[PDB]
């Protein structure tokens, strides 16, 4: 699925990414560029602004567990689709989000990693994470019925 | 309908970009062509490599566009006119690679102007793209 | 946009339909249901069953909407300017899911007339079809 | 890649299409919805009415042609990538169609099907068909480099 040139662009870069933070970062965003998306996570509490759903804690930690089931997907990059099978029923059954939504986080994650890795973000870097957020987008809405 | 945060994230972000305009339409379309190879099918007579003259000078003309385009941000579907009618009547480029370059051109930025690339900034600068690419795209059928 | 014989069509057309406008209307959605699975997630509190009594009076709806845009394709970002908004600003409907929509609607009309339903009549549909949902993805970026 | 049940309607059906016309039909349907597509077969001829795209010849034979890869991919349904990997690379490295465009084939042919089979082209038999045409769309894309 993914070669090992691009395998290493990627890890190369994933073990430097602050997991603490990019995941939160990453999130909130999504919430700030794309208000729609805000409508699945009122339980939350405070999204009124985007200095509020930026220092949001469970915002915060939400954005944790994505980034590790990124991380965790890129340990099981030649079967994306069995790592994601139990997401996928979950976002369909439970959480009722449309994947046309699933290309938005991506989007917004690789911009997280623009961001923060500058001149280290690269063309060729860009278009190997391109690759792994469109098979976990794609692997997240393999289980929809 | 872009608010008037909008419009002076725009410009304030597009004046901290100052002279490095074309170069980052260069970048952006590098980005475009290499990260969504699909694209590539738009430019056949094109020299794609890294480099290339004939994407540098292509870059400036796009940025060069979006430059007359944030001084025209109440009026886009006059400032575009020309423009409108060769995306989707004459190249009949799908709505979906202005989402790829769009994406590009955020990449590009955040990379370039970190500082200035808030959540904020970044949504009024993505509400500005898909504004500009819905009147080059309005022209078909 | 759309020529005098798209409207031409598109009237024609809709009188063959008659009073089927909103079984026709039921079974658009039941086939966007079926074929495109991912569409349901708009409709989470709905009975989705096969010949639900709610989807055939949702069905009965889209068809009344649609029926008022024959009327109006002349103007139809003023005849839709109520419908635009409840698919923005409660909803915010993804625009893939307009063409599956359309795409079903279109294969509605072909099952039950066929003989009406020509090259070119497909062809006035379509752009119809599509000049709708282009008015009800307006309000978005 | 389909249930037995799916098979079943999609090869079922598909023993009942006449192959010498439907492909035919449906590109023809194909230049007529979409026109600006017409710019990719100049050298079909006189593509200037409805009527005249119609009863093309070459619109005809060409038509044949991509409907016979469509039966092709149906006895190879378990690997659709390589059974459309050659053709995937003709229309990326020499006729340079944009992929998106591959699904307004698709759709335009399940029109067609929908127009000759009326009643039997029932909601779960076009839903399967949808899933062959959208893999058939998928695996002529896998090749774009
Ligand atoms: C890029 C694709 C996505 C990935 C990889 C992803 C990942 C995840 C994961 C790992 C969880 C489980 C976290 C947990 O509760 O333990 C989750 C839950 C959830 N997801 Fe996503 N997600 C994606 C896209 C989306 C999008 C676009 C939306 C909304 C528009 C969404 C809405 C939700 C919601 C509402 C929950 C439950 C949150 C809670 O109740 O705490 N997901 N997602
Ligand atoms: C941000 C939105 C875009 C802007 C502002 C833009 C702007 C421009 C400009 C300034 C030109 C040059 C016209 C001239 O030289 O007279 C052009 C042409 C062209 N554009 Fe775009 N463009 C955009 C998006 C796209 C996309 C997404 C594609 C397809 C992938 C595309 C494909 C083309 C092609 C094939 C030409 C003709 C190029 C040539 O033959 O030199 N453009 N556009
Ligand atoms: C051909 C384009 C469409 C037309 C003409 C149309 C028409 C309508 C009409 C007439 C209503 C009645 C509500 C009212 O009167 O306020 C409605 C509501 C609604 N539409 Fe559409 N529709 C279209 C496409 C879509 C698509 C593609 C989706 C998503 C798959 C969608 C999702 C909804 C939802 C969720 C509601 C509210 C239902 C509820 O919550 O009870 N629409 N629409
Ligand atoms: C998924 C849908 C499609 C399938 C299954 C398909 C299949 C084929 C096949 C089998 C051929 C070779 C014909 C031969 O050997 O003589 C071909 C060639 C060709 N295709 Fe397609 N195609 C598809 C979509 C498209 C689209 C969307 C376009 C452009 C709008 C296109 C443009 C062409 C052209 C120009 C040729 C060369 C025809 C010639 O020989 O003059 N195709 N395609």
């Amino acid at each position: 699925f993914l070669t090992a040139e691009e395998k290493g662009l990627v890890n190369g870069l994933w073990g430097k990414v602050n997991v603490d933070e990019v995941g939160g970062e990453a999130l909130g965003r999504l919430l700030v560029v794309y208000p729609w998306t805000q409508r699945f996570f009122e339980s939350f509490g405070d999204l009124s602004s985007a200095d509020a759903i930026m220092s949001n804690a469970k915002v915060k930690a939400h954005g944790k567990k994505v980034l590790n089931s990124f991380s965790d997907g890129l340990k099981n990059i030649d079967d994306l689709k069995g790592a994601f099978a139990k997401l996928s029923e979950l976002h369909c059954d439970k959480l009722h989000v449309d994947p046309e939504n699933f290309r938005l986080l991506g989007n917004v994650l690789v911009c997280v990693l623009a961001h923060h890795f500058g001149h280290d973000f690269n063309p060729q870097v860009q278009a190997a994470f391109q690759k792994v957020v469109a098979g976990v987008a794609n692997a997240l809405a393999h289980k929809y019925h | 309908v872009l608010s008037a945060a909008d419009k002076s994230n725009v410009k304030a972000c597009w004046g901290k970009i100052g002279s490095h305009a074309g170069e980052y339409g260069a970048e952006a379309l590098e980005r475009t062509f290499c990260s969504f190879p699909t694209t590539k099918t738009y430019f056949p007579h094109f020299d794609l490599s890294h480099g290339s003259a004939q994407v540098k000078a292509h870059g400036q003309k796009v940025a060069d566009a979006l430059t007359q385009a944030v001084a025209h941000m109440d009026d886009l579907p006059t400032a575009m006119s020309a423009l409108s009618d060769l995306h989707a009547y004459k190249l009949r480029v799908d709505p979906v690679n202005f989402k790829f370059l769009s994406h590009c051109l955020l990449v590009t930025l955040a990379c370039h102007h970190p500082a200035e690339f808030t959540p904020a900034v970044h949504a009024s600068l993505d509400k500005f793209f898909s504004a500009v690419s819905t009147v080059l795209t309005s022209k078909y059928r």
